[PDB]
């Protein structure tokens, strides 16, 4: 993994020199790769596994990325390779992903801004709008792609200073519509696969309570986005303690004496609706963010230069 | 900390030539991929040329191919750009930075240095 630095990887006509490690997240590593013939810099994601279930999940994720590529807020796909169990040095099946190189993780940019104080309303609007714009591109697909793991940790800052969605590991095209025809077996197997693919504090009421007949679909991403907008505005996550009782009953509160992010209050309340059917669509969210941006004369597609320059 | 200082820029006639110079200190130069970038009013930053740490490869943006030559002196920690057959499209603030570019000739690193002004004009003296 660490030893993969200094390598010259071939991906089609490209001959990428692996320069330096950027991230480590379990079975995957992210490196800064540079073409030796052009000088163009990329991101190389490496994954080592011999597990068939992982190989199949990598295929799905890469297929979603190929489909979602080209949106200004989805990380741009360049190429990928799947080297065999025998054909690799490690003896494991090797998975290589080549994308555009981003400046860094959003989380590491916000961590540097807390010293300077709370983020400006315009900064929040751009971060949030660009994120929703990525989710909108997903829900717009035929069939809709539900992220299921939206959080600031999965958001990168591009070269220009625009938000980029990079991970699609938990994404699915499968919606559930629980009924008076579902067995306890069905309910638990459904609950099992969704717990593995979500951040506990970002878990939705419809997945905590499988005895509500709440559909489990694209509205999951709306709840997660409501959490993000709360987190960007105020210090903490609206359900950081990860209590199922608070999440399932929608028990959170917008700081009583805030006069900075009032413009976003209505949206937070409208997105964090317990029943998913009573929650806004991504189009309604985008439209409301567009109006806020218009009444302020901010282009919300603009670089978040407030983050970049530090 | 990192320090980059450019020189060589000036007012030169179209078809003319210049030699830009860049001095580096504050990092291990001998191991850094170095680039020439330019800021153009009403455009922004664009990557121009780049060179491997050991000079085994030199890269150029299509618009300067065959006209520009990037070189380096790892002993003196210097970076050069031989410009020739200059066009008005070559007018801008030239800076030298570490690393390459991303996508449409967009530098990885935004210049912190002063830069040197290249003005491709016939003017007698600076305006
Ligand atoms: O392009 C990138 N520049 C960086 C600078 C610092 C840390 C990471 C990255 C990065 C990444 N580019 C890509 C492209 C595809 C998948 C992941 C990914 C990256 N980093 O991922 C690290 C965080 C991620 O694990 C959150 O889910």
């Amino acid at each position: 993994q660490s030893d993969f630095v200094g390598q010259t990887v071939e991906l089609g006509e490209l001959r990428l020199r692996v320069r330096r490690v950027l991230a480590e997240g379990g079975f995957a590593f992210v490196y800064e790769a540079q073409d030796v013939g052009s000088g163009r810099e990329y991101a190389l994601k490496r994954l080592l596994s011999n597990e068939e279930e992982k190989n199949r999940a990598i295929i799905q994720e890469v297929c979603f990325m190929k489909k979602l590529s080209g949106h200004p807020n989805i990380v741009q796909f360049c190429s990928a390779a799947s080297i065999g169990k025998e054909e690799s040095d490690t003896g494991q099946a090797e998975f290589l992903l080549l994308t555009e190189l981003c400046k860094g993780q959003l989380v590491e940019f916000l961590k540097k801004m807390e010293s300077r104080g709370p983020l400006s309303c315009d900064t929040v609007l751009k971060i949030f709008y660009q994120t929703c714009r990525a989710v909108q591109h997903m829900h717009r697909q035929k069939p809709p792609i539900i992220h299921r793991d939206l959080k600031v940790e999965n958001l990168l800052l591009s070269n220009q200073g625009t938000i980029k969605l990079c991970d699609f590991g938990s994404a699915t095209t499968i919606s559930h519509y629980p009924d008076y025809s579902w067995s306890a077996q069905r309910r638990a197997l459904v609950e099992e696969e969704i717990t593995r693919n979500t951040t506990p504090m970002y878990r939705t009421p419809e997945i905590i309570d499988l005895y509500s007949n709440f559909p489990i679909g694209e509205k999951q991403d709306i709840w997660a986005l409501g959490c993000i907008l709360y987190l960007l505005c105020f210090r903490q996550h609206p359900f950081e303690d990860g209590a199922k009782l608070r999440i399932v009953n929608g028990k959170y509160s917008i700081p009583p004496h805030d006069t900075q992010y009032t413009v976003f209050h209505s949206l937070i309340r409208a997105m964090l609706q317990v029943n998913p059917e009573e929650r806004l669509s991504i189009a309604e969210v985008v439209h409301q963010l567009q109006e806020i941006a218009a009444a302020r004369n901010v282009n919300p597609k603009s670089p978040i230069t407030e983050l970049l320059e530090q | 900390q990192v320090q980059l200082q450019e020189s060589g820029g000036g007012l030169v006639q179209p078809g003319g030539s210049l030699r830009l110079s860049c001095s580096a200190s504050g990092f291990k130069f001998n191991d850094s991929y170095m680039s020439w970038v330019r800021r153009v009013p009403g455009k922004g930053l664009e990557w121009v040329a780049g060179i491997w740490e050991d000079s085994s490869a030199a890269h150029y943006r299509d618009s300067v191919k065959g006209r520009f030559t990037i070189s380096r002196d790892n002993a003196k920690n210097m970076l050069y750009l031989q410009m020739s057959s200059l066009k008005s499209d070559d007018t801008g603030l030239y800076y030298c930075v570490r690393r390459g570019y991303s996508g449409d000739y967009r530098p990885i690193n935004n210049p912190s240095s002063q830069g040197t002004q290249v003005t491709v004009s016939s003017a007698a003296a600076y305006p």
